[PDB]
């Protein structure tokens, strides 16, 4: 157990909307992965890609950076995602990141201390199932108490180390 | 089974046809093989016939018309795609499409003949060079058009295919008169015309085709007389040769012998090389535009040699 | 003023071939008008005094400097941002033409930049108008400019084959970015780095290449003849491409070509998009720029040094005038290629792609 | 003539490497080649080149590939001749005519070939003006003017 998954959904049901970093591009459309789910495939159609203003387009300037995309079908039985860019809201677009890095930052404290999947399990799913994020009350953390109300970790032989990294705020 | 070894049906259509190249055979295969398929993912579509044409370009010795035609046909398809509302549009939206590029690609060397036609002209010397079902079909288009002409006829070394260019000809009633290789020159006096089929058009207007082609651009350049050259759209490629050589090599070409010191101690048809030094010998030529009078395709005549490269980057989407 | 020097420059078209090349320069600032933001100053003596300012990086120095103008830019606000703008940038490139003639590179950009301004709508305010610009200009530096060179350099190192030996002329920062980029993906090949006179802009190319450890020969361009029986490639990058299909880059830039055309090696020519045009020229001596006769005064293998030539007199010698051109337009029968970031075009199909953009 | 198979065993039979290449094939072979070398059997007034039907196919080759071009001509051989075109030259027997046909229905392929009566109709010859030989090796020395070989030749037919 060294890289796990974000969210307790295996695979995103469609209309939802993902963070994810291109890898290369095809003749027949762009091959992706999709971090907030331990970076699985995924291909996105040059015509639901982006729109462009060249003959035929060779500025692979998104080819290395983390684009934002909605899903538009999913076979969970053999790992295809069809997913699209040009239909992603232009507003919508940053509440992905904006919802993102904090999924990104507390992924980030787990790492740290998962040196993992069962974590998952124990506090941030089910907080998440809890709250309506594992952000919008990991403040409060430090703050109440109350916050672990059902929680069962393997011990608190590493959680209370870990709430003292609750800190850094 | 499903969609069993799809050069089967490749290889099948080529039986049920004769007369259609190779190129229109995959994209009547893939048709089917997007037919004949469930992926309900946009991905697992295009990841099938990827996959689809690599096996068949991987099939033959990757043939320049047959990968140029698969090409084209994916980038026909995934053009104007797009997912809205159901899913079974896609499915429909490619094979219907699909469909289509078909017929506009059969009917391509019938387009070709009622524009080819008017280049001969009653009387008129041409000289064609190795079998090619392009400059069957305008030159047989002129005689049923009943003109009056004669035509010259490589014997197309290693290909050996002027003899069967020959006959076609003779069937509808035509003169005839195979020149070997190594005399164009001595008849180029002799021609008004220069016709002569395409293997592969390339992104700077060039012209892939068989061994001796560029061989009879120069001379008809430095004859005066003009250079044809018919080429279907679906033979476009995507890659520019530098000089008149860069071309990919399926074997290694003309190599050398290492003679150590072993001494092994006016018409002769059979003093001939040898099975294994042809193999040593190349297949193809490449003719630069600057010799081509003209580029005659389903889209036209095309002489601009620059329009060439427009027309082929409106064809890879 | 203009009024009477509108007629000197134009008595100026007699006999000599060069007379109507303009050779007047400020290369001064005596005499400086007051409308002109500093940082378009140092702009100015930048053009004039600097020899190994290529193209692209020109265009570059240039927006980012008309960045700070429109920044600094305080409108009158007895009007509006979008009238007396242009008019305020009108009057730097006066001043930035008199410190040397506009590159294509520059010229194109400036005929975009003044659009841009007469398109946005009255509803923005002036801090809103700016904001707009900076990244309209931000965007035409990595659209049109940087992305566009990084895809040159990896379709240019396509048609790079182990064991080639190229050929590069007079120090093109794009090839030179090419053969760069060649040597890290593990191209096996060398270099022949022609040279010319008067200022040796090869000897920056040797050291560039020489410090990416790159086999490298040098010779000036009389000895093309003998050189050229090696190279396999020649690699130009140009100041523009005309729309004929000629490539319009500097002096030797034809014998280059020309030699190789007579030795069947392939003349590549890299050149952005930007740098494309409607201009046509039949020869190079219609529309060139003048360099100061004065730096073939010096003999040796040095630029500003000791060498008191024996022509320093040139200006007071009568009959005798000593010229420079440094600019020349080469024929599209010579260049066999256009790498271009819309992809390997023949040169003749330039017009194509500026019309491409016109479409707005 | 199909004489390259028997040139290539020649020199092979003295240690030098070899590569037939086909009649159709000489112009992708030239921009590896350095130099061409050619006989003669016979040479003209006009320093033509009269010799076997492939010579003026790969003389111009070496024109538009800037490779020169040099034939081996021995004096003997200095014919009193002169052609207007590369065509003007005597026909033992009448050559490249056409069929005339009536309504009668009736990779590598080195089996496929023009019959022994199709070749009979094709020429033996062929002749390369003077522009394209950068010169004549003769026992008179090399000689390249193409007016110096009329000189000679004069100097001879009399």
């Amino acid at each position: 157990t060294s890289h796990c998954r974000f969210y307790e959904n295996k695979y995103p049901e469609i209309d939802d909307i993902v963070m994810v970093n291109v890898q290369q591009i095809a003749e027949m459309g762009a091959y992706v992965k999709l971090l907030e789910y331990d970076n699985i495939e995924g291909m996105i159609l040059l015509s639901e890609l982006s729109r462009r203003r060249i003959r035929s387009i060779q500025k692979l300037i998104r080819v290395g950076k983390n684009d934002v995309a909605v899903v538009l079908r999913v076979d969970k039985e053999k790992g295809y995602i069809d997913l699209s860019k040009r239909r992603v809201s232009s507003e919508d677009i940053i509440k992905c990141e904006e919802k993102y890095q904090k999924s990104k930052t507390v992924h980030s404290i787990l790492r740290y201390c998962a040196e993992l999947e069962e974590l998952y399990k124990t506090i941030a799913w089910p907080l998440s199932r809890k709250f309506g994020h594992a952000y919008e009350a990991f403040k409060l953390s430090i703050i109440d108490e109350t916050v672990w109300e059902g929680i069962e970790p393997p011990s608190k032989d590493v959680l209370d180390e870990l709430k003292n990294y609750i800190s850094k705020r | 089974q499903g969609e069993f070894d799809i050069v089967q049906v490749y290889k099948k259509f080529l039986q049920d046809d004769p007369e259609i190249t190779m190129p229109v055979a995959a994209i009547e295969a893939l048709v089917q093989l997007l037919s004949r398929s469930q992926a309900k993912t946009i991905s697992e579509f295009m990841d099938i016939l990827q996959n689809g044409s690599n096996t068949l370009k991987e099939g033959v010795q990757n043939n320049i018309s047959l990968s140029a035609g698969c090409d084209i046909f994916q980038r026909f398809v995934t053009r104007s795609l797009h997912d809205v509302g159901d899913f079974e549009q896609c499915k429909r939206h490619l094979v219907e499409n699909g469909k289509l590029f078909i017929q506009r690609a059969r009917a391509c060397r019938q387009r070709i003949a009622h524009l080819g036609y008017p280049l001969i002209r009653d009387g008129s010397v041409i000289l064609t060079h190795g079998f090619s079902r392009g400059v069957a079909a305008v030159l047989l288009a002129a005689a049923k058009r009943h003109v009056r002409f004669k035509v010259f006829v490589t014997e197309s070394r290693p290909s050996g295919s002027g003899c069967l260019m020959t006959r076609t000809l003779k069937n509808a009633c035509i003169p005839t008169c195979m020149v070997l290789d190594s005399a164009v020159s001595f008849t180029m006096n002799r021609v008004d015309l220069v016709l002569v089929g395409a293997e592969g058009v390339v992104e700077n207007g060039g012209l892939i085709n068989q061994i001796g082609t560029f061989q009879l651009a120069v001379f008809a350049k430095h004859a005066h007389k003009p250079f044809y050259a018919v080429a279907e759209s679906h033979k476009f490629v995507r890659m520019f040769p530098l000089s008149q050589y860069d071309i990919p090599f399926s074997r290694p070409i003309l190599e050398f012998d290492d003679p150590s010191p072993e001494t092994v101690h006016a018409i002769h048809n059979e003093l001939i090389m040898n099975e294994e030094q042809i193999r040593n010998n190349p297949t193809l030529d490449v003719t630069p535009p600057e010799f081509v009078s003209g580029l005659i395709t389903d889209l036209g005549i095309i002489d601009s040699k620059s329009g060439v490269s427009e027309e082929l980057i409106k064809l890879y989407l | 003023d203009a009024n009477l020097q509108e007629k000197k420059i134009f008595e100026e078209k007699q006999v000599s071939i060069f007379s109507h090349l303009d050779w007047r320069r400020r290369r001064t600032t005596e005499n400086i008008p007051k409308d002109i933001h500093p940082a378009v100053i140092r702009l100015g003596l930048k053009l004039a005094n600097y020899k190994i300012f290529g193209s692209n990086q020109r265009c570059i120095d240039l927006l980012k400097t008309f960045k700070i103008v429109i920044q600094d830019y305080q409108t009158p606000y007895g009007t509006t941002l979008s009238r007396h703008l242009t008019t305020h940038i009108n009057s730097q490139i006066a001043y930035l033409v008199s410190t040397r003639p506009l590159s294509i590179s520059m010229g194109n950009a400036i005929r975009f930049l003044k659009l841009e301004i007469s398109v946005l709508d009255i509803d923005l305010t002036d801090d809103e108008g700016k904001e707009l610009l900076l990244e309209k200009i931000d965007s035409y530096i990595r659209d049109r400019i940087i992305i566009a060179g990084q895809v040159i350099v990896q379709a240019a190192t396509e048609k790079i084959q182990d064991g080639d030996v190229i050929l590069t002329y007079l120090h093109s920062s794009t090839v030179n970015d090419v053969l760069i980029h060649a040597k890290n993906v593990g191209k096996k090949f060398r270099v022949v780095v022609v040279d010319s006179r008067p200022e040796f802009e090869g000897r920056v190319c040797l050291k560039l290449l020489t410090e990416h450890g790159i086999e490298c020969t040098y010779v000036m361009i009389s000895a093309l003849s003998y050189i050229m029986q090696e190279v396999t490639k020649i690699f130009l990058g140009g100041h523009a491409m005309l729309s004929n299909g000629a490539l319009y880059s500097r002096a030797g830039t034809s014998l280059i070509s020309l030699l190789g055309h007579e030795s069947n090696v392939p003349v590549i020519a890299c050149c952005e998009s930007y740098k494309f045009t409607e201009r046509i020229q039949l020869d190079s001596l219609v529309y060139n720029e003048l360099a100061p006769g004065d730096q073939l005064v010096n003999m040796g293998v040095d630029d500003f040094e000791e060498k008191p030539g024996v022509l320093a007199n040139w200006k007071s010698v009568k009959n005798l005038k000593l010229l420079s051109l440094k600019y020349d337009v080469t024929p599209p029968r010579l260049i066999t290629v256009c790498v271009c970031e819309m992809g390997l075009l023949p040169s003749t199909s330039v017009p194509a792609i500026i019309n491409e953009f016109k479409q707005v």
